[PDB]
């Protein structure tokens, strides 16, 4: 009963993506997906994701999260796909022919915001998400409004969209 | 992400409680981490944690009071070694750790009341 | 009339629970009746009842599982003889029976969990 | 911290009260007092009070209530006071010099509604109430509005006023 992944034709690709300008820390200002669910009783804390450029053009992707009495860092590798602005998992081959993972930078101005699309496809299910990053913990209202419209255009109702609450713990380190 | 769990469970005379924490379908590739937090007298402590793939037996730290299995969109947990002083609200935190994007859900918790057995 | 009582009480190993049901000041002349109702599996039964004047020891039916005292704006109750099968929500109904006008209040109830002792 | 009883000068007395027209069943459509508290989570069921006239001019006062798996009847005696329309308890003398009880019929048309005032005075406290009875379980909106204004005029906030919910169990017997 999970909302199906939208056709990739509805997900724009940032033109002439510049990897040497996209590196750095990006705060998660907005997050939507077929598994995301807004609950005012359980607001989500904001976290950050750092894109560290490697010599081979892939990115080390570090997410900084504020956990119970400590800060944590997750690690992932985004390997360049067929087009600039697209990537796949560094260990995707270890999942099998039926599993695929796509990262697509939808739109970014490198120094203010970035909209990224994620799609994990498996034999009998697809999980996709859209996130809007900010170089700061806050973004102009219009940018967030466009994010909501874009999310809906992908078949996501408004309650499948959350805006993490800004925090000072661990995400600024 | 909505995380469901029983509101109340009474620990057995042997100090054991078994309940389920359900959440959104994780899929097969997603690495999930479940963390059990104990809230009592406004204080919060981490009881146990395990990272797993859907459908596997969970591996908690050695000498841990938690054991369980993952099936479908839920974790089937058993917490043992409980004593009256351990009475409290046991909250399930379920995180989608890998691959990106990081996301999570937190349950309202399962209140576990513990009564110590009689000295006979 | 607001009737306050503890949300949860665990019966002792001897099957006993003691709690307070507070309500509006009754005064000295007003005849008050407290009725304890047990709600379980959507079924409601009357456990015990007593009519009294403020400040007196309560008189429940003979062989009744309830005992208590009245002090100020509250009744201090003790319910004994409880067994696991008696687990349920114990609601206090407090009525101003005399003199007119008839009026009352009903509490949200005290959930009493009962665990039967080990055969030793 | 109980709202004090208002001065009797603020409580009208039905003029030329007719006891031989006031007998019968009266449904409790409204009830207010310094001990009454409206709680939408615990709505009060309607009950009825029957005034049975005795040869000595007092009334036997029977309240019919719907209890747990049964109907109940309370009993009281209203003995004529100094003025027609006023009464006291039949056993008032058994309480002591410091205790007094007054019933005053404020207003009634005998066949539609009746507004009655009750005051129980003790050494260190006073409990008073106002009730509006109906010969039927419902009364015109205006009658109830006047009851609310009258209640407030006696120093009672709106949450100290309740309108019992009509029921079919036991009160029509």
């Amino acid at each position: 009963d999970l909302i199906p992944a939208p056709p990739l034709s509805k997900v724009p690709l940032q033109q002439n993506f510049q990897d040497n300008q996209f590196h750095g820390k990006w705060y998660v200002v907005g997050l939507a997906g077929n598994r995301i669910l807004r609950d005012d009783q359980h607001p989500m804390n904001m976290y950050a994701t750092i894109y560290e450029l490697k010599e081979d053009k892939s990115y080390n992707v570090t997410s900084v999260i504020s956990s119970h009495k400590k800060c944590e860092y997750t690690i992932a590798t985004f390997v360049p796909g067929s087009q600039p602005g697209e990537f796949t998992l560094g260990n995707i081959k270890s999942y099998g022919d039926k599993t695929s993972y796509l990262v697509r930078v939808v739109s970014t101005d490198y120094n203010q915001y970035a909209v990224v699309f994620f799609k994990l496809a498996e034999d009998n299910a697809e999980f996709f998400a859209i996130t809007i990053y900010g170089r700061t913990k806050e973004l102009a209202s219009e940018l967030k409004e466009n994010f909501i419209r874009f999310s809906k255009s992908l078949g996501l109702p408004e309650n499948h969209i959350v805006f993490p609450v800004p925090i000072d713990q661990c995400i600024d380190g | 992400m909505h995380v469901a769990q029983p509101a109340v469970v009474l620990a057995s005379s042997r100090g054991i409680a078994s309940f389920v924490c359900e959440y959104a379908s994780p899929g097969k590739a997603t690495e999930v981490r479940v963390t059990v937090l104990r809230q009592a007298d406004s204080q919060v402590t981490e009881v146990c944690a395990a990272t797993y793939m859907m459908g596997n037996e969970l591996t908690f730290l050695d000498d841990s009071i938690c054991t369980g299995t993952s099936s479908g969109n839920q974790v089937n947990l058993t917490i043992q070694g409980l004593r009256a002083m351990d009475t409290g609200l046991y909250i399930c935190k379920v995180e989608l750790m890998y691959p990106p994007p990081y996301y999570l859900g937190i349950g309202n918790g399962t209140q576990i009341y513990v009564i110590d057995p009689e000295p006979c």
